[PDB]
């Protein structure tokens, strides 16, 4: 009984963090192979005005770089760019290479964050990327190059490498192919996040983790039309809802429908913060449906 | 109590 | 910017987890050199009735015990009571254990819980030891043997392995001497929780990090004394305030002094006003000043 954003674990990820420095830079890399991903803005002389990154790739020196595993540091053998990332050979394979895959994660979707310094891991925690492809994460000067990851079957999935913070805990990576999450650009120049809205879908999935371990307080006893809800979510910085059918596996673990779920979602906006779900706000939206699964049943 |  | 919970890196730890199985029992267990340390009660019968865990341990047969990480199965020398806990020697030493101590954390103090299951490390989250000496995990039934654990300079200090549950987020374990945290006892019985008090010097840590990161909003305009405070607190489920000192640090970077936080908590206990506060509607008391301090400046 209970519920927690937990971080899968981190193990073998951790030992493909390298350091990366490039005259007074230095970030995190991920070693896979023979070679270390890392945003691209190590090579950046300016910090606040616009970077020609492709003049700087042009006036490279390899031997500039330093790249290092623990005290080990690797040959460069050659650099090329990649969207916002850099993709740099190293003369020597990372002998713990986990079998791993690179996949885009699309809103709303959870995944785990390695937040790494000078090439070493510092901690571990839980996102979910947010309507606006920003993360509600944890960083301080000197994280970019930071891994998220989610881990399916044995195999390492990796989705995300941490670029720069818009505002406050509005965080902004990129995928592994270098594309960056949202579109916001790796230019120390001003950007907005956009707005963002709660995944409803994700809060029906923490609604439900509450009724499977008992917590039941907040649960109406009427129900509400998908349609109408939807027509209060819009006006209520909420996600409207297409299909309930991916909540049928809750349906039929708990006899509670959808329906009677939007109408307490609607009740606990309306007295926001009155009482703490399973010690959590209520209409927390950062847990999905498979992460509940996976941590309530396995 | 539950002995997990 | 951001303030998250977070976990230290499992991955030296996660090398130690060993599924302790015995009969029909099977739990996780922390294997250090040539010992496996788990909770007692996976040998027990029934975890239903009364346990006489010296009976069970007297007709305890060794062949009985399968003992794996992975699919390296260890072979089982003795086994030793050690309060809540067994003390079983192995056959074979466990190469990747890291440097370690063992420590008994006290209430407010942080730590981290690798959740295990079947022998297998299923994630990571930080905690923080309630007043009444539970902590707010997420546990399932197989869960018994999960370590909690801090790193400082290379060091794994182990504080905790899960033993038991007595609500829904209310659980229970033993320090690695085998002594169980609040003095509750591993036995299927009529025990509740201990009423539970915020940690104040936790509270305000929060409040700071909150004006670091720019919430302000419910920042008092009135000011209360230390003492004023203290006389509050015990009456509504708070811990008095001892050290001030330990916010000189904070109280700069904000020009915010501890009485305008603590004339803030009194009107925010029991109520935000609809708002949030770095996504939390409701005091927590799980971060620590220190915690804190290494979030935002990595010192």
């Amino acid at each position: 009984a209970g519920l927690r954003k937990m971080a899968q674990p981190s193990g073998v990820v951790e030992k493909c963090i390298v350091r990366v420095c490039y005259g007074n830079m230095a970030l995190n890399g991920l070693w896979l192979g023979d070679t270390v991903m890392c945003p691209r803005h190590v090579i950046a002389s300016s910090t606040t005005s616009t970077i020609d990154y492709d003049y700087a790739l042009s006036v490279l020196r390899l031997h500039n770089f330093s790249i290092s595993s623990g005290n080990v540091f690797l040959g460069v053998v050659g650099v090329t760019m990649r969207g916002a990332l850099l993709q740099i050979k190293v003369n020597q394979n990372n002998v713990h290479t986990p079998k791993y895959t690179y996949r885009t994660v699309r809103p709303g979707e959870s995944f785990n964050i390695l937040a790494c310094y000078d090439g070493a891991a510092a901690g571990v925690y839980g996102v979910n990327m947010r309507s606006n492809y920003t993360i509600r994460g944890s960083f301080i000067n000197g994280a970019a190059g930071s891994p998220g990851y989610n881990i399916n079957n044995g195999t390492v999935e990796f989705c995300y490498l941490h670029q720069l913070e818009l505002g406050s805990g509005c965080h902004v990576g990129s995928d592994l192919d270098g594309v960056m999450y949202g579109g916001y650009e790796d230019q120390p120049t001003l950007q907005v996040e956009g707005a963002s809205s709660l995944f409803t879908e994700n809060v029906l999935a923490f609604l439900y983790a509450a009724l499977i371990n008992g917590s039941t307080w907040w649960l109406s006893s009427s129900r509400i039309a998908v349609d109408r809800f939807n027509e209060w979510a819009v006006h209520n910085g909420m996600t409207t809802v297409v299909n309930t059918d991916c909540f049928s596996i809750f349906a039929a673990k708990t006899g509670v429908d959808v329906q009677r779920l939007l109408a307490s979602i609607q009740s606990l906006h309306k007295n926001f913060g009155g009482k703490q779900i399973l010690g959590y706000t209520s209409l927390t939206d950062e847990f999905t449906t498979g992460e509940v699964i996976r941590q309530m049943y396995g | 109590g539950v002995n997990l």
